[PDB]
């Protein structure tokens, strides 16, 4: 019975997750192309980031946000999962593609030969 | 606990209460006139006064359900309303008009002698209804007190439309009617007894009407020396009559076929189709809520283990129209066959519809057929 | 609520030692197309805090 | 023209049963003399024994040789002459049709009309048609309709459940929705295994001694719901649960659960386990493979 | 009219075993609504 | 299931059923012990020859006549001209047995009767079947005999049996020396049954109470494991292969048969079938295939023409399984007196129905890749006899036919005048002419008003004795308006009121608001079908509206008078019981 | 499966992903007040691995 939009306030009130359908176009190729089958697969409800290009609040004016029960200046950037607002927190990993010179005790313990 | 030996008073109260209940359903759901009710208080009043002009503590009353239907038909017939017995049979066998119970499952606990006096004799189906209406017509007298002329001509209409006969047969049969009777039709067949053995299979007016109707078709069609009625159109008539189609009516006649005493009509339920069975179970869950009579909740969950659970089919005059058209191509001794099979199918419908016997009907139309040959020869 | 297996009417009671007032009562209906009757409810309590001894400022 | 799933409309059939078994008593009584009431019917019917997996019968051997004619015309009418008048007494109390039935069955003629064929009450005749359409549709693979028939039927207040195999194979072939054949069966056993005659042959039964069909069929069919697998310790957990010791078939079910779980010293314990239950299944009326075959699978395991 | 639809706001009431859903929307989430009744307070 | 997961849940197979192929073959409450018709193939000559499929059919006035004649087979299975014989007894089963192929393809044929037991031989050549009467024995016993089995003539008479032998060809007759009995005083039903088992020279004897094996060339007797607690033995027939046994109980098809050289019971599980009918019988047909050997079980009745079929299979590990049930129907009134058999299934047989001398060949296939009424009760009512009772009927028919002509020509001009000023004058002087007569009858209702004994004022509901005034108009809507303004006119109270529309509801079965729409709907229906459907439909809506045209007793205030006054003469507490408005 | 990750917050792969710990990757965006909320999004740490290490550096 044709689809209707879901806004995050609903997710908050139902205490479930704010999610969109994730579709994969599967290529099933027999004998290197001789005969290949395609099928688009429903791979579940993928939690969506609020105020992103896959959220329904995207591009809404303050007035429209208020009409949709959101904060007037709702920032977004988080996910709603089982009613809880969860943020994947930022990690301070190393530095890409740069050869660091390391002196580390641990390196000496891979063997008596190791410096 | 329960009353002793003067539960006549309670008996007549569950009975009278059940009657007014049925009247409520027929003014309400059948759009009867409010006058009917007064006609019913008068008739039920006359026979109430006659059973309370009777002494004995031995009850000797029979207020079976046939008495309910008996005073309803009696009153309707005084009032000249075009309702006939088959309307009642249909109404009650389809659980619309509440009938087949004492104070249906929901009342009062009475002496089991009277619950038996209610539940017993329940069936109308061998002419018990005609016999009980004539019996009541003796119990209090039809003649001076009421006007016991049947609504004849509407029965003719009902009958032609019930077949697919062209409207000439209304006047045909109306004429044979006038020929033997000159249109005088009574209600009593009473000389209180059981005993009867000649003259009196055929004096319930209706049954004679059906007899004239059958006869008319047979004579009329077998002596159209004009050849007005084709050797074929009798077949096409038989087939448009035979084609089982799903209207409120035929579905009803199936529902009556289920509780008719004799085979074949139950083999007739055999030859029904998935939609007939489906609408049947529908009518079962609707009108067999009018049923009768720890572990209990264990059976509410136990039964609740398995689920209890642009308008398609057409109306009456729609079906009637369409078979009237199915024969609309209107404009040698084996045509007697067509006459016979048509007569026998028509008979079948009458037997289930008017709750009588094969043998009953043919006794009547035999007797009154000789009653026409005798006043013709 | 009424419990069928008990043929009795039972009662979820309030558990905090701190008294409160009822704010919102939400009826959380179910999807999978209607037919289902009420099974889930959210009750929001309001608790007064006139600032007490031991509160930090 | 099919069996009806309703208790048979009553009076005349019961008083005919009276006349029948009462006259039966008088004739067989005088017969043993010459060889020298619901309750009368009750004692009367009483004193009498009441390459593929064929539950074989008891064949012919150890049965006694012969008899040579007992009953000439004169001798039979000797036995018959008196009990027929004793019958003349209560025949005077029964109904004329019933009396005629007594006369005809006692001549040896068999009545034209079935109990159904002469039955008469609205509700019961309607239930007869309902149940009939159930059985017909189930024969016709019309599991949808048949299901509607079954639900509408069990709704009615008169029907206790013989109809369960109807719903077992019904929901089985249905696959459609509702908590399925297994759920129904284990429901049957959970409700009707605790204290909590006419109608009853073996395919519906009471739990004093063997309730057979439905139990063994949910048992095997559930082990086949493990054929879906390769659940087992569940099935043999509730085959472990009941005490109804005259089975052994659940011993072979048990040992089959251990052979299926045996497909490292754990697998050893499962193989010693099945080795045990095959003999404690030689306990009772034997289910036997050559069983050196069972052991040969167990040595393919011992690999 | 004890309840309110959470989506369309239509005021509506229920009964014994009734469709726990809005009779307009078909949304299955309903807010309770509340009725003349005595609650007593001390103005402190 | 049993073998599929004894090996280590649906079926073996998908779902297949029943179809027909029909042909004619030849033409001729308490019931008893009988079944009388056979067809089987043997050849007498055995100078290296073949078998001939023969029929032993039965001819009836009293059932005196036994008839034997040949069948030539084909895809079209017919006969060639008839050969005959009579007996003075009423005749019961024709039986022609055939021992299975341990040995030979067998000789000639036997019958059981009202007194007698006879056995015939036969020779045949060039489309004739000459038989010879191997001699009767009327009885030693004054006892009727239930069943014959078969060279060994075995008889059963109600509760005692005899093994016997037949003479060789000619003209010495049949003797016995080994005998017995299975008498049981407390089984009243007369049928017993003898058919033997394994060809071992050991027999089976039956009554509706039990099944007894008798090893009869030693001394041996056994009652096999059930008895008579919950069901009757209903029939038994040896499913043709020597070591094979097919038994109908009530609600069980039983496949007995040896799986040991000594005689058997099989409790290799079985199927069940659902009645109280005493009249059930059975027969099997046996089809051969590579992977199995399957048997079709026909259980039939004397009550309903339906046939009830189940199928089994013999994968000779002595493996037996069952698939699922199926049932077919059969035609008008009556029921089988004989059913006899001979990736898809073809199974073919003959049936003879209760009281119908016809013998019909039938064939049944798996898929599809390729009333004449003499109902003597009504015909006696329709054909009535004498010639003056033919021309009598015709005379009446002509009377009414010319009458109908009078109706047509009569009303025609009345149809010519519609909405005319003439029909207006007529509807006026009609309406209020009738009003004058109605007032008169209301005055003579005032004089008799104080009757208070009844509440039906005499001979009321009418046009009130002016009858020509009805017909002459012919415009339904202006007539409905006449009646609406007549009801309007007599609104002066104490007068009947009745609303037609709510009653036409009963006529057309939908809401009929107007007296007119009534006429419309009828007119559509009949304009499809008759000339002058407008004339008739108008004449019949006029006739209906008149037949109902109310004018009953003085209204609601008048009945309550007699209501209470009859509620008076009745004694006091029936009067206390009389109760309006219950709940 | 992604929902499970967001819901329970642990790293499940046969790969580490080149990271020194298996949990603590997500956290609730506590809305205790706004100041705390915004802080979450500007927070950075090294990971539970370097937290149990007993140096100050
Ligand atoms: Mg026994
Ligand atoms: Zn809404």
């Amino acid at each position: 019975a044709v689809e209707r939009k879901v806004y995050p306030s609903e997710s908050r009130q139902r205490l479930t997750s704010y999610r969109g359908k994730l579709l994969l176009k599967l290529k099933w190729s027999v004998n290197n192309g001789e005969e290949n089958l395609f099928e688009v697969r429903d791979c579940g409800g993928l939690p969506v980031m609020l105020q992103s290009n896959r959220c329904h609040l995207n591009k809404m004016s303050p007035y429209e946000l208020v009409q949709h029960k959101e904060e007037s200046d709702e920032i977004g950037g988080y996910f709603i999962v089982n009613g809880i607002e969860k943020l994947i927190r930022m990690l301070i990993v190393q530095r890409r593609n740069h050869p660091m010179a390391i002196i580390r005790p641990s390196f000496a313990n891979r063997g008596a030969s190791y410096s | 606990k329960l009353i002793g030996h003067e539960a006549k008073l309670l008996f007549l109260k569950s009975f009278q209460f059940i009657l007014k209940r049925q009247i409520r359903w027929l003014i309400t759901e059948m759009r009867f006139p409010k006058e009917f009710e007064h006609v019913a208080k008068i008739i039920w009043l006359k026979i109430l006064k006659t059973i309370n002009d009777q002494p004995q503590e031995e009850l000797k009353l029979q207020l079976h359900m046939t008495s309910t239907i008996s005073i309803l038909y009696l009153a309707s017939t005084h009032l000249s309303l075009p309702v006939y017995t088959c309307d009642y049979i249909k109404w009650i066998c389809t659980a619309k008009m509440p009938y087949f119970q004492a104070s249906e499952i929901l009342r009062i606990q009475l002496p089991n002698y009277y619950v038996s006096i209610l539940e017993g004799s329940i069936s109308p189906f061998n002419g018990q209804l005609y016999n009980k209406i004539a019996l009541t017509c003796g119990m209090i007298h039809f003649k001076e007190f009421f006007n016991s002329e049947i609504s004849c001509q509407g029965l003719l209409l009902k009958l032609v439309m019930q077949c697919a006969l062209p409207p000439e047969f209304y006047f045909y049969t109306k004429q044979v009617i006038e020929f033997e009777e000159t249109d005088i039709r009574n209600l009593t067949l009473w000389e209180r007894t059981d005993e009867r053995h000649t003259g009196r299979v055929s004096n319930h007016a209706e049954l004679r009407v059906l007899s004239y109707f059958m006869l008319t078709i047979n004579w009329m069609l077998s002596f159209d020396r004009d050849r007005q009625y084709p050797l074929k159109w009798i077949l096409s008539l038989t087939e448009s009559l035979t084609q089982r189609t799903t209207t409120s009516e035929s579905i009803g006649r199936n529902i009556v076929k289920v509780v008719y005493p004799d085979k074949p009509t139950s083999s007739d339920y055999f030859q029904w189709s998935e939609e007939e069975t489906l609408e049947f179970l529908k009518w079962m869950e609707k009108q067999f809520l009018p049923t009768q009579t720890d572990q209990k909740i264990a059976r509410r969950k136990l039964y609740k283990i398995f689920p209890l659970d642009s308008t398609h089919q057409l109306t009456f005059i729609e079906d009637l129209q369409e078979r009237y058209a199915k024969q609309t191509p209107f404009f040698p001794p084996a045509r007697k066959e067509a006459i016979g099979r048509l007569l026998t199918h028509i008979a079948s419908q009458l037997l289930v519809d008017f709750a009588i016997s094969k043998e009953q009907l043919k006794d009547c139309i035999s007797r009154i057929k000789n009653a026409c040959l005798h006043r013709m020869n | 609520y009424f419990d069928d297996t008990l043929n009795k009417t039972k009662i979820k009671t309030y558990h905090s030692s701190e008294p409160a007032y009822i704010e919102e009562v939400n009826l959380i209906g179910d999807e999978s197309n209607k037919f289902q009757e009420l099974q889930t409810v959210s009750i929001k309590y309001r608790i007064r805090r006139t600032p007490q001894i031991g509160d930090k400022f | 023209m099919f069996e009806v799933p309703i208790t048979l409309t009553n009076r005349k059939f019961a008083q005919r049963r009276k006349l029948k078994y009462q006259y039966i008593n008088y004739i067989s009584r005088r017969f043993d003399r010459i060889s020298k009431q619901q309750k009368k019917r009750r004692r009367e019917r009483h004193w009498r024994s009441v390459s593929f997996e064929i539950w074989r019968t008891v064949s012919s051997q150890n049965k006694q040789p012969i008899n040579k004619q007992k009953m000439t015309y004169h001798n039979f009418k000797k036995i018959e002459k008196i009990p027929l008048r004793k019958m003349e007494i209560p025949l005077l109390h029964c109904t004329k049709e019933n009396k005629l039935y007594f006369q005809s069955i006692s001549r040896g003629l068999e009545p034209l009309k079935t109990s159904t064929s002469e039955v008469r009450n609205y509700r019961t005749r309607h239930i007869v048609t309902l149940t009939d359409l159930l059985h017909l549709n189930v024969s016709r693979h019309n599991w949808s309709l048949a299901y509607k028939i079954f639900a509408t039927l069990i709704r009615i207040p008169g029907v206790q459940i013989k109809s369960l195999w109807g719903i077992g194979v019904e929901i089985l072939d249905n696959l459609s929705n509702s908590s399925s054949g297994l759920d129904f069966l284990q429901w049957m056993c959970q409700i009707y295994s605790s204290k909590s005659r006419s109608i009853v042959p073996p395919f519906q039964t009471g739990s004093r001694t063997h309730t057979a069909k439905f139990a063994i069929t949910y048992l095997w069919s559930s082990l086949i719901n493990c054929q879906k697998s390769m659940l087992i310790d569940k099935i043999s957990e509730w085959v472990l649960t009941p005490p109804f010791m005259e089975d052994a078939e659940v011993w072979f079910i048990y040992a089959s659960c251990h052979l299926l779980k045996a497909d490292i010293n754990q697998v050893i314990k499962h193989i010693h386990y099945v080795r045990t239950f095959l003999k404690i299944c030689l306990d009772k009326g034997g289910f036997a493979v050559p069983s050196r075959l069972i052991e040969n699978q167990l040595k393919s395991f011992e690999s | 009219l004890k309840y309110i639809c959470a989506e369309c706001s239509s005021k509506l009431s229920l009964s014994r075993t009734d469709a726990v859903r809005c009779k307009d929307c078909g949304h299955r989430i309903l807010l309770k609504a509340r009725t003349k009744r005595l609650v007593q307070f001390e103005a402190r | 299931v049993q073998g599929a997961s004894l090996y280590c849940t649906l079926a073996e197979d998908a779902l297949d059923l029943h179809i027909v192929v029909k042909s004619l073959l030849c033409d001729t409450s308490q019931y008893i012990q009988t079944a009388s018709d056979l067809r089987n193939y043997r050849d007498g000559t055995e100078i290296i020859a073949y078998a001939s499929g023969k029929t032993g059919s039965v001819l009836n006035i009293a059932v005196l006549t036994r008839q034997n004649t040949l069948h030539l087979n084909r895809h079209n299975n017919v006969t060639s001209i008839e050969l005959h014989s009579p007996i003075k007894s009423i005749k019961i089963p024709g039986a022609s047995e055939s021992i299975g192929r341990r040995s030979n393809l067998v000789g000639i044929i036997t019958e059981n009767s009202f007194q007698i037991f006879r056995i015939e031989s036969v020779h045949s050549r060039s489309c004739d079947v000459m038989v010879s009467s191997s001699e009767p024995l009327y009885f030693v016993e004054i006892d009727d005999l239930q069943v014959v089995d078969f060279q060994f003539a075995i008889i059963d008479i109600k509760g005692n049996w005899s093994i016997g032998r037949i003479p060789k060809n000619f003209n010495n007759q049949l003797i016995d020396n080994l005998h017995g009995t299975i008498f049981d005083p407390e089984e009243l039903s007369s049928w017993k049954r003898i058919e033997w088992f394994s060809h071992f020279q050991k027999i089976l004897v039956f009554d509706r109470s039990k099944m007894i094996e008798i090893d009869f060339m030693n001394n041996w007797q056994t009652e096999v494991v059930q008895a008579k607690a919950w069901s009757n033995i209903r029939d038994y027939k040896r499913i043709d292969d020597k070591n094979g046994i097919l038994l109908t109980s009530r609600e069980i098809i039983i496949v007995g048969a040896s799986e040991s050289n000594d005689p058997v019971r099989r409790i290799s599980w079985k199927h069940d079938l659902d009645p109280d009918d005493t009249t059930l019988r059975i027969t099997v047909q046996k089809v051969k295939k590579p992977d199995h050997i399957l048997l079709v079980a026909f259980v039939y009745s004397m009550r309903h023409k339906r046939i009830y079929m189940h199928v089994f299979s013999h994968r000779k590990a002595n493996l037996f399984q069952s698939l699922g049930c199926s049932t077919v129907l059969e035609i008008p009134g009556g029921t089988p007196t004989g059913i006899e058999t001979i990736f898809e299934l073809v199974v073919d047989f003959l049936v003879k129905l209760r009281n119908s001398s016809e013998v019909y060949y039938y064939a049944l296939s798996n898929t599809q890749n390729s009333i004449i009424v003499d109902h003597p009760e009504w015909a006696s009512l329709f054909n009535n006899a004498d010639e003056r009772e033919k021309e009598s009927i015709g005379a009446l028919v002509s009377q009414i036919k010319l009458k109908e002509r009078e109706r047509i020509s009569r009303v025609q001009n009345l149809i010519e005048h519609e909405n005319s000023h003439d029909e207006d004058k007529y509807l006026q002087d009609l309406g209020y002419r009738l009003s004058i007569a109605t007032n008169e009858l209301l005055e003579s209702w005032q004089k008799t008003k104080d009757e208070s004994i009844l509440s039906g004022s005499l001979s009321h509901s009418k046009l009130k004795n002016l009858l020509e005034n009805s017909d002459s108009f012919a415009s339904i809507p202006e007539f409905s308006s006449l009646l609406d303004q007549f009801f309007q006119y007599y609104q002066d109270q104490d007068v009947t009121f009745i609303g037609f529309e709510k009653l036409l509801h009963l006529f057309l079965h939908e809401d009929v608001p107007g007296l007119d729409i009534f006429y419309n709907k009828l007119l559509q229906c009949w304009v499809l079908v008759s000339p002058q459907a407008e004339l008739l439909t108008k004449e019949i809506v006029k006739d209906i509206i008149w037949s109902l045209a109310r004018l009953e007793k003085p209204s609601l205030f008048e009945p309550i008078q007699n209501e209470i006054s009859r509620s008076l003469s009745g004694p006091y507490q029936d009067i206390i019981s009389s109760w309006d408005m219950d709940d | 499966k992604m929902q499970y990750f967001l819901s329970t917050g642990n790293l499940v792969s046969q790969s580490g992903l080149d990271l020194q710990q298996v949990s603590g990757y997500t956290v609730v965006a506590e809305k205790i007040n706004f100041y705390r909320f915004i802080s979450h999004f500007r927070m950075v740490h090294r990971g539970s691995f370097f937290a149990q290490l007993k140096t100050t550096t």
